[PDB]
């Protein structure tokens, strides 16, 4: 179950582009 | 790799205005940071000397276009196998944000 | 000459101070890089009040930023207008108080305050002729509520004759964000009433009500609330930084507003305020400005003036206008609402005229009012305090860091005495 | 399996990393008729590098009046004949340098 | 017409001289090749470079420096560095074998065959000199070749020239942080040697400069180059008066008439201000009063010694930039008013001021920022006896059991040298204690 | 140019020499054919320290190969990098020693040593500015422990002023490989103290436990032990071969580590050492290097350094680092462990810095220590010697070559005197 569920769930993708929140004239 | 090279030209183009020449590219090249200078592999004089020699025997006054700009860095991408190493060169040299 | 220094502590105080500095820089024409690019002579006429001149010709505010946590410090450093502040003035701890008044006033505050007091002394001895101090903090947060009041005590101990101002945001019952909040609120009030020369109270619920009803904004935020507070704060020193027909300073306001030594808790408000839709339907005149000023819905506090009687009030007018109109309006409102005004002092309204209106408006008004209705907030806070203290809940955090129940009893007794003596004059008659 | 090889001296000051083939040939043409030795300094030229064009004070002129000298030394019953003479001398030296052509990195050298 | 001769012996002396010569070349505009970049003509009626450099006639200039060392490492690395075309080839004297932390080796066996050649080079370099003003010697005292060759050269110079002044910038060991173990021995012996033959000595230990770098520049990874740059700035501020104009010019002769009350008392410690980074300079006042107060701030001293433990005898501060005599005098008066600074009773006036119009120069890639005002201070105080006392303690604590004495005696050193050095140190401390008393 | 010659003898000495020359050639960028194929110029200006010069574009090491039997030299020449050593520098007998000190030092050694003295004198006169000698051999065997120390005595007689290093593999009884080890061990130790200026003992049991505990490899051969010893050997002379901020040579180490003429027995170590699984998870910093530097289980000797007190110690750092951290770490490790450093000497640690780290590493450090804890090895060897000599076991083999019991008694007495005078400083207080 672990091998099919957690070990191979992630790929090289989903890590590529990771960005989180940063710190009149009239007259 | 193509759009990253293309995006690098645009920031160079807006800084140098309408035209871009070899002298302008040499002036705009950021020797200070580089990928390897921060690691102290080589000095600034090596990198700039290598860059001008790699740019051929062309006169500094001649102006190159987008096709010439892309063709030159097509070789750089060809020899560089590490995709992360190729990315860090372009962003640091031309101040890509 | 007669300049003032600014010190801010706590997260809320730091946000208030940052937006205040943004507003002041915009009004004085100082760019975020510290270079002067104003358009009028009066912009640079009296710049020495809030700024220092360094080598190279750039201006730095004389502000001292204090805290126990570096998070908000780094946020305000990286935010806009974060380059004006001198990097040395940043002083911070490395642990934090955890919303604990005992922790912020006895354990880490006592060991940290030496450096910030050193820098405060440096600024005070560097300025030519000190006018007073102004402090922005909150009475709900532990670190602010404790360290700020300890620093007030030390500063009053070292500089006896100067003026001290505090723009404090007191707890509200409907908008609550802390569970131990009444405890450190009462503890802060007990120390504040003894030393602070003036105290100004703000309510988050009052700001929300103002921005939702008067301003009709769909999604207000802390930026908007801080902008309102900053405008109301700069309204006080407008007359000190600009010429006018009847100039008035902080000492003048204190003398004309404080009858008795311990009755120095005021509520403020700003006018005009109109929504974008009704922006062009309004006519800016002294009568309508005074009407909005005396409107209870414009007050920055949840206390209702109709639940008490005014002792004294002040109105700082900005812009070019006639003095007879202002005087007649003041007399008319005082005669029309005579039942709401205390009767043993005649003409209990002070008016000041300044010739420089805020940027973008032809006229503006700042109001400072000392009324008997402010006792309600202390009543509610003391009710919550005694309700929680009858069961000794959450008390072990305070008792495990040097304090004991006798201090809490003394603080409660002092708050009750303040409430009773402040209510006495409401029904006192001549 | 690298070598590094950048000593502290080289990191501090520089490393030359030069001397291509034609550079040495070009440099040798400089001393085809270059001769060792020197004459003597013709004296009355050895002195210290003068900065001010006045005596006993630093002649500074700027827009700010507290450091303009002429604004500061206007209390005299008359117009002092040192500042105007200095300004005329500066203008005359500038014109004389333009006639010959020196651009010596500052007007004070000549 | 006025010039000085600089002697650089030992690894520390060479590594300080390298940075100071970099600074001098940059200050005078001389390229590392030695050539001025033209654009300095128009009959050029001023040799501001004559103090440090001498022209060869057509282009380049050569420094008035000599380098000594018994190991070839640093000498050859400078020879192969970027300054190869600057220095004269035969004035970089190098040895064959290291002295290896042995005063006896440096002073009795392997220094004799080099001192004669060094003296010949000095005589040759001084013959063409016409307005010789003095000597500047840089050496490390806790080192074998440093101490030995320095002692030998001072002894030979004091008889070959005599009345000519010589100024010593030595590096005594730090109180606790130090490298070698047998350094107290040759430090004591070198102090014994230099006491009688050095006209003015300046203490330049390392812990104080590490503290200064950490506190002011906010740098946590310092090395020897930073310390060398600070020492170079001190030297340039000291010698600016010989080559630039100023309201009050102080020559090299107004030290041995202005800071030395008695012949036996000529040891002093220095200070420097302002020392700020490139990021906080724009937010600071950097006024004359502030920089003068920073100079007298006790933690800003360039030697690890507390001035509050002793009095002050004579202070000489050299201002450079755009200072004014009025605010210099005002700051001095405020200093005299403040109680925490105590002078000696028999010295009612205790300040000499020198003013120069040249702003300090900034090396590219350095730590110091561009500033318009600076002050370098040389102060003679009675509190310097603490370093001698602690060094004496460190010496005799291990000399009680004759540790490492066979190494010294096997090269020809007589055993009485240690005893006589100890007695002379005790006499010097006694003289300081007797002078420090009131009358 | 302060160049040093290498002499290696016996099986163990020959193996250490082969591995050391492989490491040096790899570091300097020398092919097995003797040709330079490096990249930087820093690898050539100091090539003459370890390598002589030959026509044809090749460098030859200045090493002498010496033994009574040709088996180990056959092996080393057949193995890789065997073409470097000159065929003229191989000196061999035809009989062998057979683990007999008398045979190796009196009969065959005396008649064979003339040729090796001739070649050593040839090399010494060829080199211009000789710096010293370094010897690698074993003490638990016959030919090394006898004829190598005979050569040591002859060379010390001939060149009194030069320095003499020694890397002796003293035998640990925990891993015993001979029944007659105590005899020739004591005879060699008695002869070493008069002549050898620096001795650095090694233990095979210590090497085995280091490889098992730190490197974590199940089946270590002699190759990796030889590699560790070679790394320690090459770390000593880094500053003499490369530029740095604090140069230090062999005489500096001797004069800074030897307080008294008969206390020249050291114990060495190397850092950093890590397993292959945890190669990338460990940070290379000066604090980590100095923390592993003083670990008791990181030492190359079976003696426990926490059972005694250090007299002096030396550190030879490599790579680009900060002198401030180096010195501060030295001071901190001297202060926090004041119990393990003798008190009558202040600052008993020497720091040296080289700017060129080994290939593949960023920073490295070699520790050489003079500690009172080395007396346990001499005590146990003397105990074994007494136990076996009480019954005169195996004594006829020694006495059948002109050797008498008087020299055995004198050697035992000298070893006991060394132990006594070396441990009498442990409790000494000034
Ligand atoms: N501040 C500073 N001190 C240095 C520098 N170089 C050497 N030293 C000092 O010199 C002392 C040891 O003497 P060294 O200069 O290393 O050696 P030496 O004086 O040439 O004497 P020998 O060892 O016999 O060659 C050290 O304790 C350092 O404090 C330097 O560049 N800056
Ligand atoms: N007006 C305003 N109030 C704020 C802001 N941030 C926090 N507060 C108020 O401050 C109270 C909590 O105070 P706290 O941040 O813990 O004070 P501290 O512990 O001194 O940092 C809350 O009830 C909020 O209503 C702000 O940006 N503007
Ligand atoms: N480290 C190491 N030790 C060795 C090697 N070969 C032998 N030894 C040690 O040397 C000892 C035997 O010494 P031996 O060679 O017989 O001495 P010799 O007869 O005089 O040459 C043994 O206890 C081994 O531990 C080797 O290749 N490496
Ligand atoms: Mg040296």
């Amino acid at each position: 179950v672990y091998k099919v569920d957690v070990s191979n769930a992630v790929q090289p993708k989903d890590y590529q582009n990771h960005t989180h929140v940063k710190k009149p004239n009239n007259e | 790799r193509r759009n990253l090279i293309n995006l690098a030209y645009d920031v160079l183009a807006e800084k140098l205005g309408q035209n871009v020449t070899l002298s302008g590219i040499f002036s705009a090249f950021n020797k200070i940071r580089h990928p390897d200078v921060v690691k102290k592999y080589g000095t600034d004089k090596e990198i700039f000397n290598n860059f001008v020699l790699s740019w051929g025997n062309l006169n500094p006054h001649i102006a190159i276009s987008r096709e010439q700009f892309e063709s030159y860095y097509h070789d750089f991408s060809a020899c560089v196998d590490k995709e992360d190493y190729f990315e860090v060169v372009l962003k640091n040299s031309w101040d890509i944000p | 000459m007669r300049e003032i220094v600014h010190i801010q502590g706590g997260q809320c105080g730091n946000q208030i101070g940052a937006k205040f500095w943004e507003v002041i820089s915009d009004e004085h024409g100082i760019d975020p890089t510290g270079t002067y690019h104003g358009d009028s002579d009066l912009q640079l006429e009296r710049i020495n009040v809030y700024y220092n001149e360094a080598t190279g010709g750039r201006y730095v505010p004389r502000a001292i930023l204090m805290d126990l946590e570096p998070g908000t410090m780094d946020s305000v450093r990286a935010g806009p207008f974060g380059q004006l502040f001198r990097p040395d003035n940043f002083v911070f701890g490395q642990t934090g108080a955890g919303n604990n008044w005992a922790k912020g006033h006895y354990t880490e505050g006592a060991e940290l305050i030496d450096s910030v007091l050193d820098v405060v002394r440096k600024e005070a001895e560097g300025c030519d002729c000190l006018q007073g101090f102004q402090i922005t903090h909150s009475l709900g947060g532990g670190t602010g509520s404790g360290m700020g009041t300890l620093l007030i005590s030390k500063v009053r101990e070292e500089y006896p004759d100067r003026i001290m101002e505090t723009f404090s945001v007191v707890p509200s019952p409907k908008v609550s964000d802390t569970v131990v909040e009444p405890y450190n609120a009462t503890l802060s009030v007990h120390q504040l009433v003894e030393n602070a020369d003036e105290c100004m109270v703000i309510d988050n619920e009052a700001l929300y009500d103002i921005c939702f009803r008067t301003l009709k904004l769909t999604t207000p935020t802390y930026g908007d609330l801080n902008h309102l507070v900053s405008a109301a704060m700069s309204g006080v020193t407008c007359c000190l930084r600009f010429p006018g027909q009847l100039n008035s300073d902080l000492r003048k306001l204190a003398v004309n507003l404080i009858p008795f030594p311990r009755l120095h808790f005021f509520m403020i408000g700003f006018a005009p305020l109109t929504s974008r839709g009704s922006q062009q339907y309004r006519a800016l005149t002294v009568p309508e400005l005074t009407q909005q000023m005396f409107d209870a819905k414009n007050m920055m506090c949840a206390a209702d003036p109709r639940h008490g009687r005014y002792l004294t009030a002040s109105a700082l007018f900005r812009g070019r206008m006639s003095t007879k109109e202002v005087d007649e309006q003041m007399l008319n409102v005082q005669n029309k609402n005579s039942s709401y005004f205390v009767e043993w002092i005649p003409n209990n309204i002070k008016s000041s005229i300044c010739d420089i209106p805020p940027k973008g408006l032809k006229m503006a008004v700042t109001f400072v009012g000392n009324s008997t209705a402010i006792q309600e907030m202390f009543k509610r806070v003391a009710e919550q305090f005694t309700a929680m203290f009858r069961r000794k809940a959450f008390l072990h955090w305070y008792t495990g860091e040097g304090m004991d129940e006798m201090e809490f009893t003394e603080a409660e007794s002092n708050m009750n005495d303040l409430v009773s003596e402040y209510q006495q004059y409401q029904d006192a008659t001549a | 399996e690298k070598f590094f090889g950048m000593t502290t001296y080289q990191q501090s000051f520089s490393r030359p990393l030069k001397e291509t083939a034609h550079q040495i040939i070009a440099q040798s043409e400089k001393k085809i008729n270059h001769f060792a030795g020197t004459n003597e300094r013709p004296v009355h030229q050895q002195s210290t590098k003068m900065t001010s064009v006045l005596t006993a004070e630093k002649y500074k002129n700027e827009q700010e009046p507290k450091d303009n000298t002429s604004i500061q030394r206007s209390w005299l019953p008359y117009k002092d004949k040192a500042l105007q003479v200095a300004e005329n001398n500066l203008i005359k030296n500038q014109t004389l340098n333009q006639t010959k052509g020196f651009t010596p990195f500052n007007p004070l050298i000549t | 017409m006025r010039e000085v001769i600089s002697i650089h012996v030992g690894q520390g002396g060479i590594q300080v001289g390298n940075a100071c010569w970099e600074l001098f070349c940059l200050e005078h505009g001389i390229q590392p090749d030695g050539q001025m970049p033209s654009d300095r003509t128009i009959g050029g009626g001023d040799d501001a470079f004559n103090t440090f450099f001498s022209e060869t006639g057509a282009g380049k200039h050569v420094p008035r420096a000599v380098f000594l060392d018994l190991e070839p490492t640093v000498i050859d690395e400078v020879r192969t560095g970027t300054y190869r075309q600057l220095f004269h080839p035969e004035q970089l004297i190098s040895g064959k074998e290291d002295a290896a932390n042995n005063f006896a080796r440096g002073h009795y066996t392997i220094g004799k065959e080099i001192v004669d050649l060094c003296l010949d080079r000095i005589r040759k370099l001084a013959d063409n000199c016409t307005g010789l003003q003095g000597f500047l010697v840089f050496n490390s005292v806790g080192g074998g070749t440093g101490s030995g060759l320095g002692s030998l050269l001072l002894e030979r110079l004091s008889v070959d020239y005599g009345k000519k002044s010589k100024l010593g910038f030595t590096i005594y060991p730090s109180p606790q942080v130090s490298t070698a173990v047998v350094e107290p021995y040759n430090s004591i012996l070198s102090t014994h040697s230099l006491l009688e033959h050095t006209d003015v000595a300046v203490m330049l230990d390392n812990e104080a400069i590490y503290d200064i770098c950490r506190r002011n520049l906010d740098i946590e990874r310092p090395t020897y180059t930073n310390l060398n740059r600070l020492i170079a700035q001190v030297i340039s501020s000291l010698t600016a008066s010989l080559r630039f104009d100023g309201a009050l010019n102080v020559d090299i002769t107004e030290f041995q008439t202005n800071l030395v009350p008695y012949p036996r008392i000529h040891f002093m410690l220095s200070s420097y201000a302002p020392i700020i980074s490139a990021e906080k300079a724009y937010h600071e006042q950097l006024s004359v009063a502030e920089i003068t107060n920073s100079a007298f701030e006790p933690a800003n001293m360039m030697a690890k010694c507390d001035p509050r433990h002793g009095k002050y005898m004579a202070c000489s501060m050299m201002y450079r930039g755009d200072v004014v005599p009025k605010d210099v005098n005002a700051s001095i008066a405020t200093i005299k008013t403040k109680r925490t600074i105590q002078f000696v009773d028999w010295c009612p006036t205790g300040f000499k001021v020198g003013i120069n119009y040249q702003p300090p120069t900034v090396v590219p890639g350095g730590d110091l920022a561009k500033v318009m005002r600076a002050v370098c201070m040389i102060s003679n105080s009675t509190a310097i006896a603490e370093v001698f006392s602690r060094l004496d303690h460190k010496f005799d604590l291990m000399y009680a059991k004759r540790a490492f004495v066979h190494w010294y005696v096997g090269e020809g050193m007589e055993e009485g040298e240690f005893s006589e050095a100890r007695e002379d140190l005790a006499a010097l401390e006694k003289d300081y204690e007797e002078v420090g008393i009131e009358t």
